[PDB]
C-alpha cells in the first residue's frame, strides 16, 4: 500500500531526530570533558529502531519483482491484438461508411 | 595577541569568497534546472523527429 | 474514475495494439477536453492515437484539430508528416499522400514509416500483387 | 579530538557535497544533450539487420524444422546461392569522439583542482577509519602539520570521496544506467566470421521430443476465470 | 525456460536500488553512532545481510521464477554499496561527532 511510503518518511524523520540528539550529546561532552566516551542508550536504541523500520519500509518501496519466464505477461495476449500491425493500418473498411463521415 | 604556528589550519580563512561560492551554488542549481528542461525537450524532439 | 486511471488505461491500450476505435476515441476525447492540462507532454502521444481512432471511427471533426495542433507544435516532422498522410488517405486521397511520402523519403531515406504507409495505400487500392512485391523489396 | 570551527561545516562541508551532486547531474544532462545519432545509409543498417537475423537464427533455430534450417544454411553460406559472397563494399570524427571520451573524467579532475585551490588550508572532516601515514601527502594538501592524525582530510580528498561515493545515488535518482559517473565498424570481416561460425553450427530440432515431455504432465487450467 | 531481458533488467534495477538505499542509510546510522575503524566496517556487513534477509522475505516463496539463484540477493553489487556506505558514514560522523 501507499502508507509504506509514509512509513519510510517518519523513519527518516526519526533518524534526523537522532542526529540532533547526538549533536546535543556531543556538546555535552564538549562542556563536560569527562571520561564518559559513550552515547546514551536511548539515542542508540532509537537510531537502531529507526534504521530497522526505515529499511523494512524501503524494501517495500523498492517495488515488485518481475518474472523471468517470457511467457508470463504474454499469456493473456489474445490473437485479436497481435494481428493489428499499427503501422500497416488501412482505412478502406466498413467502419467509415457505417459510422458518421 | 594570538599566534598561529600552523597558519590557522582549523579555521575558515578571513578572505573566503562567500560571494563566489554562494553565486556558483545558486547559478548552478538554476543551470541544472535549465539543462534538465533542455534535455527533456531534446529527448521529446528526438522521439518525434 | 480519475484522469490517471484513464491515462493508464490508454497507455495499456496503446502498448498492445488494440483497434476498439470507439472506446479509445471516447477516452481520448475526454482526456483532451477535461484533463488536457492535468498532465504534461504525455498526452501528445495520445494525440496520435486519438486521430487514428478518429480515422477508424469516421469522426473526422477532431482529426483536423489534433492534426493542426501537432503540426503547429512540430513543424517539419516526419512522424507528423506520416500522420498527415494517413489523414489524406482517410478520404482515399492517394496521389497527394504518395507525393508526400515520396517527399519524406527524399528528405530522409532511412525512414521506415513512409514505405509502410505507401504499401498500405497500395493494398487499400486492391493491387495485392504489387503490394506483395513492394513488401518483398522493402524487406530486402 | 579537535575543536574544529563550526563555520567549516556550513561552507566547506555542505557546499562540496552540493557541488558534487549537481555537477554530476549537469554532466549527465550535458552528455544526453550532446549525443546525436550519426546518419546511417541504407546499406549499413540493412547489413546490420541481416547479421542480426543471422545471429538470432543461430541462437534459436532449434524451434524450426530441419529442412527450413538447412535451406537457411544454403541461402547464407553457399557459393551457388551467392549471399555472403556478393555482399560487401585531424579528422573531425576522431577529435569529436576523443573529446567525448575525455569529458567523462577530466571535468571531475578540474573541479577537484579548483576545489583544492579554493578551499586550501582547512581541515574539513575526520575520516572515521585509521588511514595509513604514507597516504598523508595527498589527503592533507595545504596543511603544514606533521604529527596530525592521518584520518583528518583536507577539502580536495573529501570532494574526491564524495564523487566516488555518489554514483550509486545517481543511479538511484537519475535512472538506471545513468551517464554521470567516474569510470559493426567493418562488415566484411563480420561477414566472413558469420560464414565460418554458421558453418561450424549444427542443428537440433527442439520439437523432436516436445510431445513426450508434454504428455507426462496434465495441462494447467486453474485461473480460467 | 525463456528468460526475458526486460524483466531480469528490472529485477536487477530494483535490487540495486534497494542495496544503494540500504547502504546509504547504514552509512548514516554508523556515522550517527560514532563507530570508528574496523567496528564500523563489520556493521556494514551486518547491515548487508539484514538487507539480504529482507530480500529473502521480499522474494519469499516461489522465487525460482524471479532469479536463477539467490546469489545476487547476497553479493549483488556489494562494492557499490560499500562506497556509498563509507561516503555517508564519513558525512554523518563528520557532521555529528567531529563538531
Ligand atoms: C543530518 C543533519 C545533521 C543534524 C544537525 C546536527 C547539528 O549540527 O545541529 C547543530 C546545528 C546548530 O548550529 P548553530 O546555528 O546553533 O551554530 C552556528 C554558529 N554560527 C551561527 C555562528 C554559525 O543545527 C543544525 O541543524 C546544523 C545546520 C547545518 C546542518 C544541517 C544540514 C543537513 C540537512
Ligand atoms: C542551493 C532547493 C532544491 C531545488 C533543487 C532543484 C534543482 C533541479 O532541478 O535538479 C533536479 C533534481 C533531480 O530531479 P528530480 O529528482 O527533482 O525529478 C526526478 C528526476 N527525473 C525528472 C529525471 C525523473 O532534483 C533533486 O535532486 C533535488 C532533491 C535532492
Ligand atoms: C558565475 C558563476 C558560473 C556559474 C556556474 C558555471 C556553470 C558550469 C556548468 C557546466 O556546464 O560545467 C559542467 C562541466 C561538465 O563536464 P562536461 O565536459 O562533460 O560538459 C561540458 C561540455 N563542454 C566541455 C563542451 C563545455 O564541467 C565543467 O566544465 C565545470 C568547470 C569548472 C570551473 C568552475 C567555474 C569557477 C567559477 C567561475
Ligand atoms: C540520511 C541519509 C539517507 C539518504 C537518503 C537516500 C535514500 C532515501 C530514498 C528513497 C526514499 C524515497 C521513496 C519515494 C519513492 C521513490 C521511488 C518510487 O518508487 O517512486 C517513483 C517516482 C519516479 O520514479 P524515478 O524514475 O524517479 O526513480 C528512479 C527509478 N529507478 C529506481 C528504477 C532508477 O519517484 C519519484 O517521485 C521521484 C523521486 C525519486 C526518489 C528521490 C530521492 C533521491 C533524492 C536525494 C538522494 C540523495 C541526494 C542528497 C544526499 C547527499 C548526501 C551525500
Ligand atoms: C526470522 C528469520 C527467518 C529467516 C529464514 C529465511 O531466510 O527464509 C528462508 C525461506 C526461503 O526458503 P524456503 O524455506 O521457503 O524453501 C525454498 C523455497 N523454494 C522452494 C521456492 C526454493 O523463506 C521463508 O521463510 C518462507 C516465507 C513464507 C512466509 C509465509
Amino acid at each position: 500500500p501507499s502508507l509504506w511510503k509514509g512509513l519510510v518518511g517518519i523513519g527518516l524523520f526519526a533518524l534526523a531526530h537522532a542526529a540532533f540528539s547526538a549533536a546535543q550529546h556531543r556538546s555535552y561532552m564538549r562542556l563536560t570533558e569527562k571520561e564518559d566516551e559513550s552515547l546514551p542508550i536511548d539515542i542508540v536504541l532509537q537510531t537502531l529502531l529507526a534504521f530497522a523500520v526505515t529499511c523494512y519500509g524501503i524494501v517495500h518501496i523498492a517495488g515488485e519483482f518481475k518474472d523471468m519466464d517470457a511467457t508470463s505477461e504474454l499469456k493473456n495476449k489474445t490473437f485479436d491484438t497481435l494481428r493489428n500491425h499499427p503501422s500497416f493500418y488501412v482505412f478502406n473498411h466498413r467502419g467509415r461508411v457505417l459510422f458518421r463521415p | 595577541t594570538r599566534v598561529y604556528p600552523s597558519k590557522q589550519f582549523d579555521v575558515l580563512k578571513d578572505d573566503y569568497d562567500y560571494v563566489l561560492i554562494s553565486s556558483v551554488l545558486f547559478g548552478l542549481v538554476f543551470a541544472t534546472m535549465i539543462t534538465k528542461r533542455l534535455a527533456q525537450v531534446k529527448l521529446l524532439n528526438r522521439a518525434w523527429r | 474514475v480519475t484522469w490517471e486511471e484513464m491515462r493508464d488505461k490508454m497507455r495499456k491500450w496503446r502498448e498492445e495494439n488494440s483497434r476498439n476505435s470507439e472506446q479509445i476515441v471516447e477516452v481520448g476525447e475526454e482526456l483532451i477536453n477535461e484533463y488536457a492540462s492535468k498532465l504534461g507532454d504525455d498526452i501528445w502521444i495520445i494525440y496520435e492515437q486519438v486521430m487514428i481512432a478518429a480515422l477508424d471511427y469516421g469522426r473526422d471533426d477532431l482529426a483536423l484539430f489534433c492534426l493542426q495542433e501537432l503540426r503547429r507544435q512540430f513543424p517539419g516532422s516526419h512522424r507528423v508528416k506520416r500522420l498527415t498522410g494517413m489523414r489524406f488517405e482517410a478520404m482515399e486521397r492517394y496521389d497527394d499522400a504518395i507525393q508526400l511520402y515520396d517527399r519524406i523519403l527524399q528528405e530522409d531515406p532511412t525512414n521506415t514509416a513512409a514505405r509502410k504507409r505507401k504499401i498500405a495505400i497500395r493494398k487499400a487500392q486492391g493491387k495485392n500483387v504489387e503490394a506483395i512485391r513492394e513488401l518483398n523489396e522493402y524487406l530486402e | 579530538e579537535l575543536l574544529l570551527d563550526s563555520n567549516i561545516r556550513l561552507w566547506v562541508v555542505l557546499p562540496i557535497v552540493i557541488i558534487t551532486f549537481f555537477v554530476g547531474m549537469i554532466r549527465h544532462y550535458v552528455s544526453i544533450l550532446l549525443q546525436s545519432d550519426k546518419k546511417l545509409t541504407q546499406e549499413q543498417v540493412s547489413d546490420s539487420q541481416v547479421l542480426i537475423r543471422s545471429r538470432v537464427l543461430r541462437e534459436n533455430g532449434k524451434y524450426i524444422p530441419k529442412q527450413s534450417f538447412l535451406t537457411r544454411k544454403y541461402y547464407f553460406n553457399n557459393p551457388e546461392d551467392g549471399f555472403f559472397k556478393k555482399t560487401k563494399r585531424d579528422p573531425t570524427m576522431l577529435t569529436d569522439m576523443m573529446k567525448g571520451n575525455v569529458t567523462n573524467v577530466l571535468p571531475m579532475i578540474l573541479i577537484g583542482g579548483w576545489i583544492n585551490m579554493t578551499f586550501s588550508g582547512f581541515v574539513t572532516t575526520k575520516v572515521p577509519f585509521p588511514l595509513t601515514l604514507r597516504f598523508k601527502p595527498m589527503l592533507q594538501q595545504g596543511i603544514e602539520l606533521l604529527t596530525l592524525d592521518a584520518s583528518w582530510v583536507s577539502s580536495a580528498s573529501w570532494y574526491f570521496l564524495n564523487v566516488f561515493g555518489l554514483r550509486s545515488i545517481y543511479s538511484l535518482i537519475l535512472g538506471q544506467d545513468n551517464a554521470a559517473d567516474q569510470s559493426p565498424a567493418d562488415t566484411n570481416k563480420a561477414f566472413k566470421t558469420e560464414w565460418e561460425a554458421l558453418e561450424l553450427t549444427d542443428h537440433q530440432w527442439a520439437l523432436d521430443d516436445v510431445e513426450e515431455e508434454l504428455m507426462a504432465k496434465d495441462l494447467h487450467f486453474e485461473g480460467m476465470f | 525456460p525463456f528468460i526475458s531481458e526486460a524483466a531480469v533488467r528490472g529485477n536487477a534495477a530494483v535490487l540495486d536500488y534497494c542495496r544503494t538505499s540500504v547502504s546509504a542509510l547504514s552509512g548514516a546510522t554508523a556515522g550517527i553512532l560514532g563507530l570508528t575503524g574496523l567496528y564500523g566496517f563489520i556493521f556494514y556487513l551486518l547491515a548487508s545481510v539484514l538487507l539480504s534477509l529482507l530480500l529473502i522475505l521480499k522474494a519469499g516463496r516461489r522465487w525460482n521464477k524471479y532469479f536463477k539463484s539467490r546469489r545476487p540477493l547476497f553479493t549483488g553489487g556489494l562494492i557499490g554499496g560499500l562506497f556509498t556506505y563509507v561516503l555517508f558514514w564519513t558525512f554523518l560522523y563528520g557532521m555529528v561527532h567531529v563538531y
